[PDB]
This record gives structure tokens, C-alpha cells and sequence, in this order.
RNA sequence: CGCUGAAAGCAUCUAAGCGGGAAGCCCGCCCCAAGAUGAGGCCUCCCACGGCAGCCGGUAAGGACCCGGGAAGACCA
RNA sequence: CGAUGUCGGCUCGUCGCAUCCUGGGGCUGAAGAAGGUCCCAAGGGUUGGGCUGUUCGCCCAUUAAAGCGGCACGCGAGCUG
């Protein structure tokens, strides 16, 4: 169980065996090891990784001390990969080989306050035939006096996206260690520039 | 001539070992002790009972086929969110909840009753961390 | 009219030792351990094991006969041993030992390998005869039952896996 | 398996048994298998 | 309008 | 559907014991989640300031205000 | 009765199981394939049209299947009319 912190660059397609393969390009490494959660100290196993250097004259004293105890320069981000104990002190793209399958976690693009048709694929109303100001409305939200209420988890309008999403079992199309590049076939959550996490797959 | 009312009492810490005892018949006594009704100065509107530590709560005992047929349930508020957990699985997973549920169902409802529940410290296995309080062992 | 009153002959030199809620039986072929109701009494006599029951309520009478046979089956298990033979029938059906495991060719697209659990020994005299050997009678019957269910007797043809002595009952086809 | 409220012996080889709180009829004739229910 | 015509 | 097995010399999946067995049940996958007031855990930073569990002033590590913005967003965040 | 809006549709679900399909079984007048009947099972699924205001139903072309019922004949301070 291995992971790395990353950055979604953008999409393209490459050509492999006379097939066009859409890819998302991710800048993964290098991720220095900042803290090691152990069963003795913390109750579980995990590495705290770091990612992207930060202006040392921009990192407050509580974080300065934390980096110091590891002997690492200030990084912009800390994230834990759970159940990962890499041998070295720096995780790079070369933990992945082409052909391996990975799960990728990013923050979806935010639709803001979203209607029931965009958020939940509701059917809306008719656009003619007498329909009266309900073309995008959800219709009924319940029954009558029994139960006289609205279910919890009811699908309604509200904020949509800008949430944690994991897409699973993406094929690794290439590793370019000279540039810390990881090509993964298909779509990855979030905008270009967004932070993402690449873990070995959990599908068998 | 006005009934006596005690000034704030200094609570006693007692220790009960649940191993082999019958689940309900022991809860009933822990309820009494938490309410402090064994005390001749009992007052219905103050927390003045004992603190009760319990060890070996996973070795509680039960009659009949209750290990398979006793069903704790939780309702989440969502359509279909009625969860059914048999006693067997609860002892297998969160054993201390078994005596806790039974004691709590015998305490009074309301603010005081929730506080006296906080005066119960239920533990699986023989050990307990309250050595600081030096709890008097009780043969119940 | 009573299983449990029947004394249990003990062959030389099979040892029977009594303990709370157990008896241990050690013989030439190994040792078994029979868990016995604390309500029954297991008394050791000269080359004879006997079982006594405390009253005549039904639970005592039911454990009484049960217990004796459990002691007896184990005393035979550690000296004579138990075994069941299985017959394979059908045109393409046979078996063979592959190491200690049991390989079955019984009409699927694949073979069926059966490993022998601890205490059980597999034997294939003829390609159509399988022998399940062990000291534990219940365990021998279970493993034989397991092997039989891989291709049970057909209802219309004499093909599949049969217990030795199992009758071949069939029913017509047209 | 016949499942019904009246479970009887059908033939002289039929045997009425009781297992796990339910009344069964077992017999050499598979048509005669009964469970009360 | 008027009333719901419950007729 | 069994194995072994009495009560009931036989028989019996059961009364003691042990197997096998569903798109269902529990866990496993994804998401939220310590207001879980039972308010958890780990890493790091500041520190015993001055005047009659309190008190009011100046600080500390830190934070907010303000501003330039943002595939974040109704405002807020 | 100083008003509890009344059919059907659309939208949005949710529940029961006496189960339509899918999973597990027994019996069969079960050769196989395919069925029949009963048992367990409510996780998920259960199509698009012609006619009629229709519910229902019949028809067309499919389908693993085109289930049956409850929620004020669920849902008009949500729409239609
Ligand atoms: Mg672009
Ligand atoms: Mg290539
Ligand atoms: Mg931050
Ligand atoms: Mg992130
Ligand atoms: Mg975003
Ligand atoms: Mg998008
Ligand atoms: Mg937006
Ligand atoms: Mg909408
Ligand atoms: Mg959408
Ligand atoms: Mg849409
Ligand atoms: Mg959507
Ligand atoms: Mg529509
Ligand atoms: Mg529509
Ligand atoms: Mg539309
Ligand atoms: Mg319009
Ligand atoms: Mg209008
Ligand atoms: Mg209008
Ligand atoms: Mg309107
Ligand atoms: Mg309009
Ligand atoms: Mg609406
Ligand atoms: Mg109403
Ligand atoms: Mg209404
Ligand atoms: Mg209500
Ligand atoms: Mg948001
Ligand atoms: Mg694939
Ligand atoms: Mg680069
Ligand atoms: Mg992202
Ligand atoms: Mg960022
Ligand atoms: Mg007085
Ligand atoms: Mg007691
Ligand atoms: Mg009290
Ligand atoms: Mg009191
Ligand atoms: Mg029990
Ligand atoms: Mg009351
Ligand atoms: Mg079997
Ligand atoms: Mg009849
Ligand atoms: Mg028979
Ligand atoms: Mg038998
Ligand atoms: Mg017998
Ligand atoms: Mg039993
Ligand atoms: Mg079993
Ligand atoms: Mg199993
Ligand atoms: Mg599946
Ligand atoms: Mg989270
Ligand atoms: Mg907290
Ligand atoms: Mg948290
Ligand atoms: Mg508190
Ligand atoms: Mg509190
Ligand atoms: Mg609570
Ligand atoms: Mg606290
Ligand atoms: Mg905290
Ligand atoms: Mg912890
Ligand atoms: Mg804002
Ligand atoms: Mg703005
Ligand atoms: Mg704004
Ligand atoms: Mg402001
Ligand atoms: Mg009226
Ligand atoms: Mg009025
Ligand atoms: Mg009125
Ligand atoms: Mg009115
Ligand atoms: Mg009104
Ligand atoms: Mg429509
Ligand atoms: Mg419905
Ligand atoms: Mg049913
Ligand atoms: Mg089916
Ligand atoms: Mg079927
Ligand atoms: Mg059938
Ligand atoms: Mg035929
Ligand atoms: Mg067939
Ligand atoms: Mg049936
Ligand atoms: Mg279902
Ligand atoms: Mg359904
Ligand atoms: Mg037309
Ligand atoms: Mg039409
Ligand atoms: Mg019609
Ligand atoms: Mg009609
Ligand atoms: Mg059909
Ligand atoms: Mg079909
Ligand atoms: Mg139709
Ligand atoms: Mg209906
Ligand atoms: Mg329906
Ligand atoms: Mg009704
Ligand atoms: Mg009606
Ligand atoms: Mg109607
Ligand atoms: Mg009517
Ligand atoms: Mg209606
Ligand atoms: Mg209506
Ligand atoms: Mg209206
Ligand atoms: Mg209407
Ligand atoms: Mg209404
Ligand atoms: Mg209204
Ligand atoms: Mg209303
Ligand atoms: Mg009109
Ligand atoms: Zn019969």
C-alpha cells in the first residue's frame, strides 16, 4: 500500500499500439517523509508526506519546529498515506510502474449552489403543455399527513462539488522520473493545479 | 421539623467484577449504587451516589438463547436505517456496551440520570485505569 | 434395550483416562479426546470402561447412551481405526492420488483435488475405489461425505460417487 | 418438500421427527418429505 | 376564481 | 443438505457436539464524521508578566481586521 | 360542512412481500434442454410505443423481467386540468 502527493497538470492523449489513449498528467514527486505514525506512538501505520517547497520566511514557528525534527525544508502541504512505510526518506514517482492500477483522490470542481437537475439528474418539469414556473423544479418532496415529514438524505438543491472524490483503478500509462511525471489513463477529479493523491489500487 | 438534607457528600468509588454474573441482575444493583439509594441520606435531586468501576464486563452471563435472540437496535433517522445487532455480535465487537445499555435503561431519564450514567466506568478484561481513586471492591 | 449400560471392552493395551468433562483415549494408532457431560460418570474397570447416569430424567438417559458410544467409538478408533470406501461409477470417471491429495476426474471441465485433513489418509487401490482412513470416526464420515458430494449418485444412471454398499436405485427415462 | 399445516404419515415407511422446533416427516419416498409450516 | 368545487 | 449420535439395542441433521449452504446479513469499497459534551490521539510552538478556578492592563506563540485575487463562493465560509 | 380540494397524469421518492426477474433450495408424471409446484430471499432491477381523460385493459416491438399492493385511491401552499 503505497501513495504519493501530486498535482494535476492537464489532459492529453498519447498513442499506444495504434490506439489513442486519453491521459491525465500528474506531477507527483518528490515527497519527503516528514513524520512516521507508528502503532507504538499513534496507534496506526502511515507516513506523513510533504509536497512543494514553501518560502521559509512564510512558515510559522509551530510548523518550523515540526519540519526541524525531520530535517526537511518547509513544504507547502502535508498529507498522510495510511498503511505505508517506505524504506527511504523521499517518495518519488518510481514507486509506480507502467501497467499498475492506481486510485486517485482530488477535490471535484465546485458547482456552487446547484439545482436539483444539475446536482441529482432530476427530470424537472415540462417546458410547455401548461407547465407553470416549475420547469426545473423537483416536484413532490413527500407524502401527506403520514409521515407528515421529509426523509433525511432527501435529494434537494444545495452546494455540489468541491468535495473529496476518489476515482479508482486507473491504469498507469507512463512514468517519467526525470520530470516527476505520472501519466494515468482517463479522468481525475478537480482542476488543473489541484492537489491529488495517487495510491495503489484496492480493486483486485 | 424539616427533613435532613446533606451537604455535598464525598463520593465513594467501588469496584465490581462482572465475571459470571447475570446481565440484568447485576445492572439492577449498579443502578441502585449510582442512584445512591443504599445511603441513609439519599436525596432524589443530587448526584450523591457512588462511582462504580466494573471489570470483566465481557464475561457477563445471560440465560436462555439471548446470545442469538437478544437484538439491540439503533435507528439513524434515514429511510431504512433501523440496524439490528444481536447480543453475540455486540459482545464480539463492543462488549462493554452490553452492561452499559442495561444499566442505562434502569437509570432515571433526564439531566440527573444522564450524569449518574457518567459515574459508571465499564471495562472489558480484568484491568481498569482508576487506580488513582483506590476503589473499594464490592461483592455483589 | 440400553446402549449406555453396556460396558465398553478395552483392548490391551489401550489406555482410558478420566478427567472433568473429558476422557482421554490413547491407543496404538493415536489418541482422541471425548468431551463428556459432567452429569455422567465414567468409571474405569479391568479392561472395561463403564458409564453411569445420575437419574432417569430424559436428559440423563439421552446423554447416557450418547456418552457410552462416544467412548466406545474412540476406543475402537485408537486400536482398529475407522475407514470408509467409496466407489466411482460411470464411463469416464476415475481417481488417483497426487501426493497425499485426492484427485477426482468425474465429468467436469476440470479435475477436483481433495486435500486430506489432519488425521485422514487417502488411498486409491483401483482407479474406481477410494478409501478414507483415520482414527476419528466422525471425521472419517465427514471427509467421505465431502468427497461423495463432488459428484453424487445420479438418479437415472449408475454414475457418480457411491458409498461402498450403497444401493443403486434408479428411475426410468422415457 | 411438501410444506403444510397438516403433516401426516403417508405410508408405513414414513417417520415423523422433530428437529429445531419444527415437525418433519422423513421417508424413503422423496414425495413424502414434509415440513410443517 | 372561487371555491374548490367539491361536488 | 449433511457427519457423528442417544432418548427408543434399530432409526433419526439434534436432544451433547461438528460440517455445508443465498443477488440477502456483518465486515470489506467510496463519502461524511470527536457538538462521539463519551467533546479522543500524535507532532510542533508560546509560557511561569505586571496590580485589590477570580481580576484588569501590556505581551507571547499565534489569530483577526484591511487589501490583491481564486475552476472557492448567494452573503458567510 | 366559521372547507380535511375531489379522478387521472407528470415529478419525487419510500415501504410491505402474498416474489415478476436476478441468487439459494426441495419435490416432479425431473433423460438433457426447457418447464411445473412449493420453500428461502425485498439487495438491485422491473423497457419504448398504438388506443382511451382514463385507473384498468387490449394491441405492437422488445425483455432477465416487463410483479402486486401501502404511504389521505402517497404527492394540486410541487405542476397539469
Ligand atoms: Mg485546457
Ligand atoms: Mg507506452
Ligand atoms: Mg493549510
Ligand atoms: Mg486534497
Ligand atoms: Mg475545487
Ligand atoms: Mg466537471
Ligand atoms: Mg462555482
Ligand atoms: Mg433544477
Ligand atoms: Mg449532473
Ligand atoms: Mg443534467
Ligand atoms: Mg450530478
Ligand atoms: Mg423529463
Ligand atoms: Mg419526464
Ligand atoms: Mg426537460
Ligand atoms: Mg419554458
Ligand atoms: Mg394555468
Ligand atoms: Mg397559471
Ligand atoms: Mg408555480
Ligand atoms: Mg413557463
Ligand atoms: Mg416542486
Ligand atoms: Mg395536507
Ligand atoms: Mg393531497
Ligand atoms: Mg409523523
Ligand atoms: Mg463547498
Ligand atoms: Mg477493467
Ligand atoms: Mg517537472
Ligand atoms: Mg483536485
Ligand atoms: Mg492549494
Ligand atoms: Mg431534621
Ligand atoms: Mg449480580
Ligand atoms: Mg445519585
Ligand atoms: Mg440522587
Ligand atoms: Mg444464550
Ligand atoms: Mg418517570
Ligand atoms: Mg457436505
Ligand atoms: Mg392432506
Ligand atoms: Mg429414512
Ligand atoms: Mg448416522
Ligand atoms: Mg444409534
Ligand atoms: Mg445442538
Ligand atoms: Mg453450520
Ligand atoms: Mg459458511
Ligand atoms: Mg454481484
Ligand atoms: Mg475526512
Ligand atoms: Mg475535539
Ligand atoms: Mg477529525
Ligand atoms: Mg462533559
Ligand atoms: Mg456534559
Ligand atoms: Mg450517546
Ligand atoms: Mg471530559
Ligand atoms: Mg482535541
Ligand atoms: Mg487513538
Ligand atoms: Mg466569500
Ligand atoms: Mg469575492
Ligand atoms: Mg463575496
Ligand atoms: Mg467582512
Ligand atoms: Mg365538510
Ligand atoms: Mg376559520
Ligand atoms: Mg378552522
Ligand atoms: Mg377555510
Ligand atoms: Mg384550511
Ligand atoms: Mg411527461
Ligand atoms: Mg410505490
Ligand atoms: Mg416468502
Ligand atoms: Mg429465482
Ligand atoms: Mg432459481
Ligand atoms: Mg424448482
Ligand atoms: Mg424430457
Ligand atoms: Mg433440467
Ligand atoms: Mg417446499
Ligand atoms: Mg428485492
Ligand atoms: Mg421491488
Ligand atoms: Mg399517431
Ligand atoms: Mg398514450
Ligand atoms: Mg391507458
Ligand atoms: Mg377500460
Ligand atoms: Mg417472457
Ligand atoms: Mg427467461
Ligand atoms: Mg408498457
Ligand atoms: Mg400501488
Ligand atoms: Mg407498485
Ligand atoms: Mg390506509
Ligand atoms: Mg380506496
Ligand atoms: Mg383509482
Ligand atoms: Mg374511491
Ligand atoms: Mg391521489
Ligand atoms: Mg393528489
Ligand atoms: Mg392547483
Ligand atoms: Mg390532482
Ligand atoms: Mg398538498
Ligand atoms: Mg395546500
Ligand atoms: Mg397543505
Ligand atoms: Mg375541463
Ligand atoms: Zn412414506
Amino acid at each position: 500500500m503505497k501513495g504519493i502527493l501530486g498535482v494535476k497538470v492537464g489532459m492529453t492523449r498519447i498513442f499506444r499500439d495504434d490506439r489513442a489513449v486519453p491521459v491525465t498528467v500528474i506531477l507527483a514527486g518528490p515527497c519527503p517523509v516528514v513524520q512516521r505514525r507508528t502503532p507504538e506512538k499513534d496507534g496506526y501505520t502511515a507516513v506523513q508526506l510533504g509536497f512543494l517547497p514553501q518560502n521559509p520566511k512564510r512558515v510559522n514557528r509551530p510548523l518550523k519546529g515540526h519540519f526541524a525534527k525531520a530535517g526537511v525544508e518547509p513544504v507547502r502541504i502535508l498529507r498522510e498515506i495510511r498503511d505505508f512505510n517506505p524504506e527511504g526518506d523521499t517518495v518519488t514517482v518510481e514507486i509506480f510502474k507502467p501497467g499498475e492500477r492506481v486510485d486517485v483522490t482530488g477535490t471535484s470542481k465546485g458547482r456552487g449552489f446547484a439545482g436539483v437537475m444539475k446536482r441529482w439528474n432530476f427530470a424537472g418539469g415540462p417546458d410547455s403543455h401548461g407547465a407553470h414556473k416549475i420547469h426545473r423544479h423537483p416536484g413532490s418532496i413527500g407524502n401527506r399527513k403520514t409521515p407528515g415529514r421529509v426523509y433525511k438524505g432527501k435529494k434537494m438543491a444545495g452546494h455540489y462539488g468541491a468535495e473529496r472524490v476518489t476515482v479508482m483503478n486507473l491504469e498507469v500509462v507512463d512514468v517519467i522520473p526525470e520530470e516527476n511525471l505520472l501519466l494515468v489513463k482517463g479522468a481525475v477529479p478537480g482542476p488543473n493545479g489541484g492537489l491529488v493523491i495517487v495510491r495503489e489500487t484496492k480493486k483486485a | 421539623m424539616k427533613t435532613y438534607v446533606p451537604k455535598q457528600v464525598e463520593p465513594r468509588w467501588v469496584l465490581i467484577d462482572a465475571e459470571g454474573k447475570t446481565l440484568g441482575r447485576l445492572a439492577t444493583k449498579i443502578a441502585t449504587l449510582l442512584r445512591g439509594k443504599h445511603r441513609p441520606d439519599w436525596t432524589p435531586n443530587v448526584a450523591m451516589g457512588d462511582f462504580v468501576v466494573v471489570v470483566n464486563a465481557d464475561k457477563i452471563r445471560v440465560t436462555g438463547k439471548k446470545l442469538e435472540q437478544k437484538i439491540y437496535t439503533r435507528y439513524s433517522g434515514y429511510p431504512g436505517g433501523l440496524k439490528k445487532i444481536p447480543l453475540e455480535k455486540m459482545l464480539a465487537t463492543h462488549p462493554e456496551r452490553v452492561l452499559e445499555h442495561a444499566v442505562k435503561g434502569m437509570l432515571p431519564k433526564g439531566p440527573l440520570g444522564r450524569r449518574l450514567f457518567k459515574r459508571l466506568k465499564v471495562y472489558a478484561g480484568p484491568d481498569h485505569p482508576h487506580q488513582a481513586q483506590r476503589p473499594e471492591k464490592l461483592e455483589v | 434395550s440400553r446402549i449406555g449400560r453396556l460396558p465398553i471392552p478395552v483392548p490391551k493395551g489401550v489406555s482410558v483416562e478420566v478427567a472433568p468433562g473429558r476422557v482421554k483415549v490413547k491407543g496404538p494408532k493415536g489418541e482422541l479426546e471425548v468431551p463428556v457431560s459432567p452429569e455422567m460418570r465414567v468409571v474405569v474397570e479391568e479392561g472395561v470402561v463403564r458409564v453411569e447416569r445420575p437419574s432417569d430424567e430424559r436428559r440423563h438417559k439421552s446423554l447416557h447412551g450418547l456418552t457410552r458410544t462416544l467412548i466406545a467409538n474412540a476406543v475402537k478408533g485408537v486400536s482398529e481405526g475407522y475407514s470408509k470406501e467409496l466407489l466411482i461409477k460411470g464411463i469416464g470417471y476415475r481417481a488417483r492420488l497426487v501426493g497425499r491429495a485426492l484427485e477426482l476426474t468425474v465429468g467436469f471441465s476440470h479435475p477436483v483435488v481433495v486435500e486430506p485433513p489432519e488425521g485422514i489418509t487417502f488411498e486409491v487401490p483401483e482407479p474406481t475405489r477410494v478409501r478414507v482412513s483415520g482414527i476419528d470416526k466422525q471425521k472419517v464420515g465427514q471427509v467421505a461425505a465431502n468427497i461423495r458430494a463432488i459428484r453424487k449418485p445420479s438418479a437415472y444412471h449408475e454414475k457418480g460417487i457411491y458409498y461402498a454398499g450403497e444401493p443403486v436405485r434408479l428411475k426410468p427415462g422415457k | 418438500m411438501k410444506v403444510r399445516a397438516s403433516v401426516k404419515r403417508i405410508c408405513d415407511k414414513c417417520k415423523v421427527i422433530r428437529r429445531h422446533g419444527r415437525v418433519y416427516v422423513i421417508c424413503e419416498n422423496p414425495k413424502h418429505k414434509q415440513r410443517q409450516g | 376564481m372561487t371555491h374548490s368545487m367539491r361536488c
